[PDB]
């Protein structure tokens, strides 16, 4: 017949399929626009996000009914521990696009990555790289012949760097490996760049710095095989209807004789890749540094770590990225922070912000306090104590 | 002289800035054509100072105060209160006031030698406002409304009421603030002559859509 | 919001859904009002039209001055009840549920507003803060 | 920003937070956890109550 | 201040008219979907097509009466400015018209709905909705040369000069080429503009200006006022009669040089026709153009006006020119103060 009252599909088609993702960590799908006329460096950073917490600061945007005051904003936190250098990865263009040619390790890998090639550890001999590193042994011919190829071809070249997860509360050990695409001029330069790093270290404040719009790339929290209703946000059905009701009625007309693929059905529900983008560093933190969850208008030393600590996270005790708001995937995932692809203007991009306080207080009840100084304060001497 | 602007699209004046012969408050953000109205004919002569009251930028229902001191309600944050501290004359008293009736400038109306308040103002807070703006107070209504400093603009020079006070409480209240006082209206029509316009004894501020007719009764009873 | 409503109004928690009747707390003779729409709202299948603070709604008066009552016209809502979130962190909520009748320009009827207004009203509707006691 | 006191537990409100409801006074009371309010409406005693800053004054949880 | 006249919108002819029903009958008979028994589907369709040929009809016909201030019930003034144009005569013929043909077009798509909802035979029911698009056709048809003349007024009651006829205004008159134009510009504070009206030769100047906040409007009348009203044609010397309604005061300039290119016998003449007419009004006559003016002349005009014998206004003159702004506002504000401190105590 035809609808009879207009209205939207219940949610987007450029989201399908709805189905697992293949691999806890999000592919970062595209990286920005190459400049080679600045210096080299990474174009994203892993981490592992803690928690939120909120910020107060003042506003400015000359004409809202807000410039010059004060708002309270959401925040989240990525634990950000210097990623380590352990190759590169050089690709060529051809008919049939992006093939990789050659990849070039570092000599020396940690127990941390080689872990990652492996499915039993502790019962492996751990032979992992034991022949690659023989290369170097010979006054180095090979890798140089390859870092060398690469230079020759290659319209891009990637590092492969991996985490530090042992300087992070998780129990997993197995830390993550990937490849970060290099944006600094000249293939050569580049690979330079990326030889010179093996086995070094990189840090997050030599890739983000303060009001910088980045993405974040993640796996999103999983929530196993969903109904219609709440999959889709469909209709509940009428209390009166035999048979269920948290469903759709119809679930297609007579032709074409078949269900259709875009209609709403029971199914997995999260656990989805997400490239979210246009989050805000409002804070890029130090962990060598007391007074991280301090402020020029705050002061008092103390760091962001929540009383109680980050609830089902833990510490951090490294550098952080204090992001805007808040981003795909849960506590403990490993997340992908990504530079922007464009140059947004936005002038809300573009506001540099600084934090007044940042809250510090216990997220594990209605928490009353700061610091434990502020609490002894306020409360006074207990049975415990003195 | 009396002149017209706009905050924004909005004629009420007495809405976002505060007038005294000593010192102007404006709302922080205004623009130009708005500060202008004031920066053209007060120039160098008296401090314009910018600033929100409570987080909001309706200082001028927010605030009431004349030369010797400024009113503002609890809210005030420290920040606020140290901007005006710092930007308005050591001879002005601000002091925080704890009323609940409305907003400090609908509730109070004044000029240097009288203050007209609420009619429900608790004998303490009178007290207060006496002394720190150092002025005669008395309980009043305009026309039978309790919001005084919102249907009274006031000068030392003359006042201005709501267009239907009776001839018999306009020549009392002038006898009583000590000026002529003449019921009118203000923005073609209004009869918030308090929100409407804000004037001390040299310059008088109103809203583009003053008539001319009201624009000369202004210029004519606070003298400019 | 709409006519007279010189300013923008940051989104709050809508209160108050077409059938709910709010306090008159003008002077009016008007004792209450009953929301029959919101101007401004849009358009989705099933959804209720619903009010918030400093909404221009049309509303018919059922208890009140029977020259006020069996018709439709404007109010203003001045208190909420529903609490909502101002952009400096605050969760707030009144007691009631009230407003105004006015025109759609955007003025009074009534001369006095009984009880306390909020500022996000106070600031959207001129003539309202004239009759404003307390604010927020 | 300032801290308002929930009045009823008489703790510091860092800057947000809770409700407020008018006495239909010229004050408005700051409502904390909900606890805090609920306490409230039920219009127990707060020389009672454990919770406020009052039972501390009074119950020689003090000086 | 503004024309009540101009809210009108322009109707549409016959041809558009006629097409444009059809098309959207036959858009709307496809696309629905009839429920229920053959016969009945096909029924329901003509039914359909029918009530789109009525809808189209009756909005079009809508439009005419609604947006137009019917013409009597218009101020005087407004009304008068209407009735040159058209003829206010053949305009009551016109606006019956419009109402006949609305209340016509309902009646024929009631009985033709009723006689196809009626019929069981296809052939008849398709006959009947085939009959009806062929009476709808002959209607607007008909009608296409009352309407040609109700969009072409349309246009001309948009044109006609907003004033208001309530407020004081002051009037300019004297011959054509007097210097009334230029006294007008002199007189106004801000720049004159043009206003086009009917039966005028150069359009009106009008002006305003301002003593206190009490605003006084200012027109001049040439070609209008300025020579015989028998001379011209019954349109014309209606024309003329708006007038009346219009002004508060009127101002006899007289140009004695015969720059103008007439005597001041014929300026006497015509100042002495239009005077005893307008008690009701408050008369300034100003001699202007002083310095060029004639001595000779000026024996014939100081019989009349300043003669207490035969024919005389009873009102002093003020020598001037405004045109070389000496005593521009003097003469200005004496003009105001005549007929507003009057009519201030009179009311």
């Amino acid at each position: 017949s035809h609808r009879k009252y207009e209205a939207p599909r219940h949610g987007h088609l450029g989201f399908l399929p709805r189905k697992r993702a293949a691999s806890i960590r999000a592919r970062v799908k595209a990286f920005p626009k190459d400049d080679r006329s600045k210096p080299v460096a990474l174009t994203s950073f892993l981490g592992y996000k803690a928690g939120m917490t909120t910020i107060v600061r003042d506003l400015d945007r000359p004409g809202s009914k807000f410039h010059k005051r004060e708002v309270v904003e959401a925040v989240t936190v990525v634990d950000t521990p210097p990623v380590v250098v352990v190759g590169v990865v050089g690709y060529v263009e051809t008919p049939r696009g992006l093939r990789s040619l050659t990849t070039v390790w570092a000599e020396h890998l940690s127990d941390e990555v080689k872990r990652r090639f492996y499915k039993n550890w502790y019962k492996s001999k751990k032979k992992a790289f034991t022949k690659y590193s023989a290369k170097y042994a010979q006054d180095g011919a090979g890798i140089e012949r390859e870092l060398a190829r690469i230079k020759k071809y290659a319209s891009v070249v990637r590092v492969l760097v991996h985490t530090q997860i042992r300087k992070t509360p998780l129990a997993q050990k197995k830390a993550h490996l990937a490849e970060i695409q290099l944006n600094g001029g000249s293939i050569s330069e580049k690979v330079d760049w990326a030889r010179e790093h093996f086995e070094k270290t990189v840090a997050v404040d030599s890739v983000f710095e303060q009001n910088e719009m980045i993405d974040a790339i993640a796996v999103t929290k999983g929530h196993g095989f969903e109904g219609v209703t709440h999959r889709w946000g469909t209709k509940k059905l009428p209390r009166k209807t035999h048979r269920g009701l948290r469903k759709v009625a119809c679930i297609g007309a007579w032709h074409p004789a078949h269900v259709m693929w875009s209609v709403a059905r029971a199914g997995q529900r999260g656990y989805h890749s997400r490239t979210s983008i246009n989050h805000k560093i409002y804070r890029v933190g130090k962990g060598d540094d007391e007074a991280n969850g301090a402020t020029s208008f705050d002061r008092t030393k103390k760091t962001i770590t929540p009383m109680g600590g980050f609830v089902h996270y833990g510490e951090i005790k490294n550098d952080f990225i204090m992001v805007k708001g808040c981003i795909p995937g849960n506590r403990k995932r490993i997340v992908t922070l990504r530079k922007s692809l464009y140059t947004n203007t936005s002038r809300k991009a573009l506001e540099e912000v600084s934090l007044k306080w940042i809250d510090t207080a216990s997220k594990f009840g209605k928490g009353r306090f700061q610091t434990p100084a502020e609490k002894h304060a306020f409360m006074g001497t207990l049975k415990k104590d003195l | 002289m009396a002149t017209r602007t706009q905050f924004e699209n909005s004629n009420e004046i007495g809405v976002f800035s505060k007038l005294t012969n000593t010192y102007c408050l404006v709302a922080v953000g205004g623009s130009e054509n708005f500060y202008s109205a004031f920066e053209a004919e007060l120039g160098d002569a008296i401090p314009i100072v910018h600033t929100t009251i409570a987080g909001t930028r309706i200082i001028g229902r927010m605030t009431a105060g004349n030369r010797r001191g400024l009113l503002v309600p609890t809210q005030t944050t420290d920040q606020e209160l140290q901007h005006l501290r710092n930007s308005l004359p050591d001879s002005v008293k601000i002091q925080r006031v704890e009323e609940r009736l409305s907003a400090l400038g609908n509730v109070i109306c004044c000029n240097d030698y009288v203050a007209l308040v609420h009619p429900d103002i608790d004998r303490e807070t009178e007290e207060l406002i006496s002394d720190v703006l150092g002025v005669e107070v008395f309980r009043q209504t305009i026309s039978g409304n309790i919001l005084v400093g919102s249907y009274c603009s006031l000068s030392n020079q003359g006042g201005l009421v709501h267009p239907q006070t009776s001839v018999q409480d306009q020549e009392e209240l002038s006898s009583l603030l000590q000026v002529p006082l003449v019921a009118g209206t203000v923005n073609r029509g209004s009869s918030v002559v308090g929100a409407g316009m804000v004037v001390n004894d040299y310059l008088a501020v109103t809203g583009l859509d003053t008539t001319a007719p009201e624009l000369s009764v202004i210029e004519s009873i606070f003298r400019l | 919001s709409g006519n007279g409503a010189q300013g923008t109004k940051f989104r709050i928690s809508l209160g108050l859904p077409v059938g709910a009747i709010m306090n008159c707390a003008d002077n009016s003779g008007a004792r209450n009002l009953y929301i029959i729409a919101v101007k401004g709202s849009g358009s989705r299948l099933n959804r209720l039209p619903a009010a918030s603070l400093g909404d221009m709604v049309m509303a018919t008066v059922k208890k009140g001055k029977p020259e006020l009552r069996k018709k439709v016209m404007p109010a203003i809502v001045v208190r909420q009840a529903k609490s909502w979130r101002r952009r400096d962190g605050v969760f707030l909520y009144f007691e009631d549920n009230a407003g105004v009748i006015a025109n759609p320009k955007g003025e009074m009827k009534g001369s006095a507003i009984t009880g306390p207004v909020g500022k996000e009203c106070a600031d959207l509707w001129p003539r309202v803060a004239s009759n404003s006691g307390v604010v927020v | 920003m300032r801290i308002y006191q929930c009045h009823f537990c008489s703790s510091p409100c860092y800057p947000g937070h809770g409700i407020m409801f008018v006495r239909n006074d010229a004050k408005e009371f700051r409502f904390c956890r909900s606890k805090c309010h609920k306490a409230f409406k039920q219009r127990r005693n707060p020389r009672k109550l454990k919770w406020t800053k009052a039972f501390r004054k009074a119950a020689g949880k003090e000086l | 201040m503004q024309l009540s006249w101009k809210d009108i919108p322009t109707v549409a002819p016959a041809n558009d008219l006629l097409d444009i029903v059809l098309n959207r009958t036959q858009r709307k008979t496809p696309t629905v979907i009839r429920p229920g028994f053959k016969i009945t589907r096909i029924r329901a369709f003509y039914m359909r097509k029918v009530k789109y040929t009525g809808e189209g009809f009756v909005e079009k016909f809508e439009d005419i009466l609604k947006g137009f201030p019917n013409i009597n019930d218009v101020h005087p003034f407004h009304r008068d400015l209407m009735d040159t144009l058209y003829e206010k005569n053949h305009y009551k013929i016109s606006l019956a018209a419009i109402s006949r043909a609305k209340s016509l077009v309902e009646q024929v798509a009631r009985d033709y709905v009723r006689l196809l909802k009626f019929g069981q035979s296809l052939f008849q029911c398709k006959q009947l909705k085939r009959a009806a698009l062929g009476r709808m056709a002959t209607i607007v048809k008909k009608l296409r040369d009352p309407l040609a003349y109700l969009e072409q007024v349309r246009q001309h009651i948009g044109r006609l000069p907003s004033i208001d006829p309530n407020t004081r205004t002051l009037l300019i008159c004297g011959y054509p080429n007097v210097g009334k134009s230029s006294f007008l510009r002199c007189i106004t504070k801000s720049d004159v503009d043009v206003q086009p009206y009917a039966f005028t030769t150069k359009s009106l100047y009008v002006g305003h200006f301002d003593y206190k906040y009490l605003r006084f409007q200012a027109i001049d009348t040439p070609g209008i006022l300025d020579r015989p009203t028998e001379e011209m044609n019954n349109i014309e010397m209606q024309s003329i009669y708006a007038i009346a309604h219009l002004r508060s005061c009127v101002l006899y300039f007289m140009d004695l040089s015969e720059q103008c290119g007439f005597t001041i016998e014929a300026q006497v003449k015509l100042f002495h026709s239009i005077k005893p007419l307008f008690a009701n009004k408050s008369v300034m006559v100003v001699i202007n153009k002083t310095d060029i003016i004639r001595p000779e002349d000026l024996d014939e005009e100081r019989a009349q006006l300043l003669e207490s014998v035969k024919e005389v206004p009873g009102v002093e003159i003020m020598t001037s020119s405004c045109q070389l702004e000496e005593n521009v506002m003097e003469v200005r504000n004496k003009a105001c103060e005549k007929l507003l401190a009057s009519r201030i105590e009179n009311k």
